[PDB]
DNA sequence: AAGATCTGAATTTACGGGCGCAACTATGCCGGACGTAC
RNA sequence: UUUUGGCAUAGUUGC
DNA sequence: GTACGTCCGGCCCGTAAATTCAGATCTT
């Protein structure tokens, strides 16, 4: 919907799970439009800020993931339409990781890029 | 729960020393030197030093130790006290905008095209240049004939132009900037802006009325003034007690045969003496000519100061 | 009788003044950023 | 057709 | 592409007050 397209550019941050582009104020109002059940980052800002990323590269702005081979490319075919983030800078802390790993969620690095 | 302590920082490298700060904690958190710190917070606006949780200053002192940007910090450090700790991460908040860098710096612009790719939009500018005259400056109007005559790097194509770093004008200046580097809240451009592309006005001694409610025609002079709601303190006639009322309520009210001065309209800046007070259109003589002024009751303010009303030799020609 | 506390009376740091006038020569802010030109 | 100007540090020197 | 040049950001002394000890008017 609507609700996760960034109303403008200022302050625009990459999720470090789904690679979800979004301005810090959606991030604060409204989480992750994928995962927030997994990683609970609604209602606190320094979880926004240890679980989001200032320094991304690429955006693809995803309608169809189910018939997408940029998907199918980036692993993002399973999630919710949206704008994504090709390559991410940053990683989560050991416990959120840890906690995530005990849900059954292992956590997959966004990092796709060719570093030298 | 731990404490957050004030380093103070490089100026404009608070977000660099955090993304430094992280990854030196992830390079080292398996080491037998552990950074014992918690987090590290460089908000948004505040420049010149960023925040460090922890339940010591030894471990802040151990965990910045190698940093040079916080060398400024390392000898001593400020804690941020236990009260307070809920503000440091409080956050506040064809139309026109208004450039951040350039020689054009907080510069009205006519959004003539917003492109919606969402990089840049068109901005229709007045060029602030000296027409590669001086450089080898004041908002004028653009003078394509100027630059096709002094040459240099000019471009025309009629009224359309291309000049000094691809700026492109066109009849004023209608050029690509990027959005995030304008303005789009706060910008409220005047008349003559309009041109070249409620109000409350109470004063401290000012005669007012009151047009409704139960203390309806108490005529008092004003003491205070505030924004919206005044809540104001009128010394009335016979009455030693001071009472409120906001702006609303209010008007300005004034008995004839008092001096009076135009705040704004066509009359401002005379001063003169009303004559008849009707419900709304007060009559007035200037001080300079005995025409007759009909102005709003809200236009009108009590000072006493003489109207000003020069007659300078200059020589035309010798 | 006792026991306090308890309230006026010997000992340590901290400003803060420090000659008239007069004459002469002598010395005295920069670092990053943004753009021009080549 | 009638001007004007650094200052406030240190030194040295004279009675 | 590199660098440079140049415009915007950073001893006394007397006082004098603070520190220490026996009436005193209590309580027991
Ligand atoms: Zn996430």
């Amino acid at each position: 919907a609507l609700e996760t397209v960034p109303k403008d550019l200022r302050h625009l941050r990459a999720c470090l799970l789904c690679s979800l582009v979004k301005t810090i104020d959606q991030f604060e109002y409204d989480g992750c439009d994928n995962c927030d059940a997994y990683l609970q980052m609604k209602g606190n800002r320094e979880m926004v800020y240890d679980c989001t990323s200032s320094s991304f590269d690429g955006i693809i702005a995803m309608m169809s993931p189910e018939d997408s081979w940029v998907s199918k490319w980036q692993r993002v075919s399973n999630f919710k339409p949206g704008v994504y983030a090709v390559s991410v800078t940053g990683r989560l802390p050991q416990g959120i990781v840890r906690e995530l790993k005990s849900r059954g969620v292992a956590y997959k690095s966004r990092d796709t890029a060719i570093k030298t | 729960d731990p404490n957050l302590w004030t380093v103070k920082c490089k100026i404009g490298e608070e977000r660099a020393t955090a993304i430094s700060l992280m990854r030196k904690f992830i390079a080292y958190q398996f080491t037998d030197t552990p950074l014992q710190i918690k987090s590290v917070v460089a908000p948004e606006h505040v420049k010149g030093y960023i925040y460090v949780e922890a339940y010591k200053q030894t471990h802040v002192k151990q965990a910045i130790e190698g940093v040079g940007n916080l060398r400024l910090g390392y000898w001593n450090q400020q804690m941020v006290p236990i009260k307070e700790m809920t503000d440091v991460l409080k956050v506040v908040k064809k139309s026109w905008v208004r450039l951040k860098r350039g020689i054009y710096k907080d510069d009205i612009a006519q959004v003539d095209y917003v492109e919606p790719s969402q990089n840049t939009i068109s901005l229709k500018m007045i060029p602030r240049i000296d027409y590669d005259r001086i450089k080898a400056p004041p908002q004028r109007l653009f003078d394509a004939e100027k630059i096709r005559s002094l040459g240099g790097d000019v471009a025309s194509d009629g009224d359309f132009l291309i000049f000094e770093g691809n700026r492109y004008s066109r009849k004023f200046l209608f050029k690509s900037f990027a959005m995030s580097a304008v303005i789009t809240e706060g910008v409220k451009p005047t008349l003559s802006e309009l041109e070249k592309f409620r109000e409350h006005n109470f004063q401290p001694g000012d005669n007012v009325e009151v047009c409704e409610g139960e203390l309806i025609n108490l005529q008092g002079k004003i003491l205070s003034v505030d924004g919206n709601k005044i809540t104001i303190m009128p010394k009335h006639e016979d009455l030693k007690d001071m009472l409120e009322f906001p702006a609303q309520e209010l008007r300005k009210y004034f008995k004839m045969g008092d001096h009076v001065k135009v705040i704004a309209g066509r009359f401002e800046g005379d001063t003169g003496l009303i004559v008849r007070v009707e419900e709304n259109f007060v009559i007035l003589f200037s001080d300079l000519t005995m025409h007759e002024l009909k102005v709003l009751p809200r236009d009108l303010q009590l000072c006493s100061e003489t109207a000003s009303g020069w007659g300078e030799l200059v020589q035309l020609d010798p």
